[PDB]
């Protein structure tokens, strides 16, 4: 259930 | 770009080892490269077979020119997936990098993309928002067929990840790659040999390569033949290279490779040393000074061990499988325990009274059904894997559920017990001893008559009732243990007294027992039906009990020099204590 998340900035 | 890697350029400078054989595999890939539909080939096989080498080997053949004229000029690129994701911090960076690469390939129409572990791209670039997977970007071009790619996957994969998305699987053409034969492997090693010889500055003998392939497949069962043999060859050169002199051995010969396989497989090496040769020679007398009587059991145990080390042994069965039955108080267990000590190997014990239920037996091979925890290992398999050379004692085997026998049946006949995780345990070097008390009641039973009959045969019938014919057929010997004789008991008394002396030595106490007193203990404590266990009780009441009082409060608190003697008139011992 616990999953890591990778984000990305717009620019 | 930096992400892509031109395999052809790498081969031109010797960065790819040459390919040997697998011509049919290359032909199947090349035939698939030129087919109008399902142009993409997929190399599927077990780990360490050569699937990755074939893709790189193809580029090696192309530069050499020993390929079809159609493929005379076909550049093969290798994708570094890690580099693709290195700087994909900002949105659209992954798409720009991946789309820029695909556009480059379609323009040429000769360039082909080799992507190892093709299953990995099924989830790349799934950070957030657009969630444009790498497979999604490549799928349009692959459907049209403008771009050709080459994949590699294991049998574990291609079923849980790649086959989930039928879009990719339909385009790719599966190719089954299987480990080569033993004869083929020798050809491969000979071809790769000059590169390994130069790195280690040694010359491998022709016989050595045959031994490496034959020995490794025989004993190293956790890996496949191509890499497994090469590992032995690579390590063999390094061993000679690290000798104290610059180069003690400039070439590798037979019986040298055996040493490498022994370390990798943790099996006793051949060419037994004087240290272990004398140990095996004296292993019949060293045990006879600790276990008295039951000489037939010691010889059966030591002969099976001597046979295995000598080289005459069962191909797939263990060194020996024995069933030790008989009355209580006899050295059925003790002889097994002392055997491991004499040999200097780990003793694996398993009280089978704790494996009466069916679920308990499963623990040996694997964890309970759908166990949430990660510790899904087996108790028997792990111990054997941790100690392939050991004495696998299973005391009170009769108590254990019948299912345990079904496990031992495949062990005694095949020597390998695969676990739930697929790991194969090797029992070829583990002595398998099982002690049973079945029929013990008959041994102590007294007949209704003037003469007490033997009753040993009756006990054997009970043993046959529990142990089916199949199990008894796979047992090297079913050693019955004879009752302890009076002469033996006198020897046993010395053993217990010696143990007492060791306990006393830790307290600075020295004990001397007259021979007359020893016979008194033997006569009082000798029970044929109950064996040697009563003797220990006799020593407790007569020797340990008075000493204990003196040790706690008396002359033996910090002293010693105890002297025991029996007066014939009262047939009672006489304990003499010296304060010292
Ligand atoms: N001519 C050859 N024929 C067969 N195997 C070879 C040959 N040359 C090298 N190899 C072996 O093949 C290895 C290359 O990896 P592969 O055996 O293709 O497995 P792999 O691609 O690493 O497997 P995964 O990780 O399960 S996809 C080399 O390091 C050798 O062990
Ligand atoms: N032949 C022997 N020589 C010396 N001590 C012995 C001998 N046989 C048994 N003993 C001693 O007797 C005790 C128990 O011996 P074990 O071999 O462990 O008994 P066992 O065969 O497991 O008994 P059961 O009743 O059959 S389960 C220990 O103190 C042993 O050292
Ligand atoms: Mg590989
Ligand atoms: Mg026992």
């Amino acid at each position: 259930e616990k999953v890591r998340d990778a984000l990305k900035p717009p620019s | 770009e930096n992400f892509t890697t031109n395999l052809n350029q790498l081969a031109r400078v010797g960065g790819i080892d040459p390919l040997i054989g697998r011509e049919k595999e290359l032909e199947r890939a090349i035939q698939v490269l030129c087919r109008r539909r399902k142009n993409n080939p997929l190399l599927v096989g077990e780990s360490g077979v050569g699937k990755t080498a074939i893709a790189e080997g193809l580029a090696w053949r192309i530069v050499q020119g020993d390929v079809p004229e159609v493929m005379a000029d076909c550049t093969i690129y290798s994708l570094d997936i890690g580099s693709l994701l290195a700087g994909t911090k900002y949105r659209g960076d992954f798409e720009k990098r991946f789309k820029a690469l695909l556009k480059q390939l379609e323009q040429d129409t000769n360039s082909i993309l080799f992507i190892d572990e093709i299953h990995t791209i099924i989830g790349a670039g799934a950070a957030s928002g657009g969630q444009v997977d790498a497979a999604n970007l490549i799928k349009p071009l692959l459907s049209s067929g403008k771009i050709r790619v080459i994949g590699s996957t294991t049998y574990q994969e291609f079923s849980n990840i790649f086959e989930k998305d039928r879009a990719l699987a339909r385009r790719f053409q599966k190719i089954d790659i299987t480990e080569p034969s033993i004869e083929e492997t020798v050809q491969i090693i000979n071809g790769l040999k000059p590169k390994y010889e130069a790195h280690h500055d040694v010359r491998y003998t022709a016989k050595a390569v045959r031994a490496a392939v034959e020995l490794a497949v025989k004993y190293i069962n956790d890996r496949h033949l191509p890499d497994k043999a090469i590992d032995v060859i690579d390590e063999a050169g390094a061993r000679a290279r690290l000798m104290p002199v610059s180069k003690r051995k400039k070439t590798v010969n037979v019986a040298d490779i055996e040493s490498v396989v022994a370390r990798i497989a943790r099996i006793p090496e051949k060419s037994v040393s004087q240290s272990d040769r004398d140990t095996l020679k004296n292993l019949g007398d060293r045990l006879k000074m600790l276990v008295f009587g039951q000489d037939k059991a010691i010889e059966a145990l030591t002969e099976a061990i001597k046979m295995a080390r000598a080289g005459l042994g069962h191909e797939h069965k263990p060194v020996g499988s024995f069933l030790f039955a008989g009355p209580t108080g006899v050295g059925k267990t003790e002889v097994t325990v002392q055997l491991s000590k004499a040999l200097g190997i780990e003793l694996l014990r398993f009280d089978m009274s704790e494996y009466m239920e069916r679920h308990t037996v499963s623990r040996l091979i694997g964890a309970p059904p759908g166990y949430v925890g990660f510790d899904q290992g087996g108790l028997l398999t792990d111990a054997v894997i941790k100690h392939p050379h050991a004495v696998l004692l299973l005391d009170e085997i009769e108590k254990a559920h019948p299912d345990v026998f079904n496990i031992l049946l495949q062990v005694m006949d095949n020597g390998t017990l695969t676990d739930n995780n697929g790991r194969k345990a090797d029992f070829r070097n583990v002595v398998l001893v099982m002690t049973t008390n079945a029929g013990v009641r008959e041994t102590e039973r007294k007949s209704i008559g003037l003469i007490h009959q033997d009753n040993s045969t009756d006990a054997m019938e009970e043993i046959k009732k529990i142990f089916t014919p199949e199990f008894r057929n796979r047992l090297d010997n079913i050693i019955w243990f004879d009752h302890l004789s009076t002469d033996v008991i006198h020897q046993v008394v010395d053993k217990f007294i010696v143990e007492l002396q060791v306990q006393l030595d830790q307290k600075g106490v020295s004990l001397e027992v007259s021979q007359e007193a020893r016979n008194w203990l033997a006569e009082k404590g000798y029970d044929r039906a109950m064996g040697a266990r009563p003797m220990a009780r006799v020593i407790q009441d007569n020797l340990k009990k008075p000493l204990a009082n003196e040790l706690l409060f008396g002359s033996l608190v910090d002293g010693g020099q105890v002297t025991v003697a029996l007066d014939k008139e009262k047939n009672e011992l006489t304990y003499g204590f010296q304060s010292a």
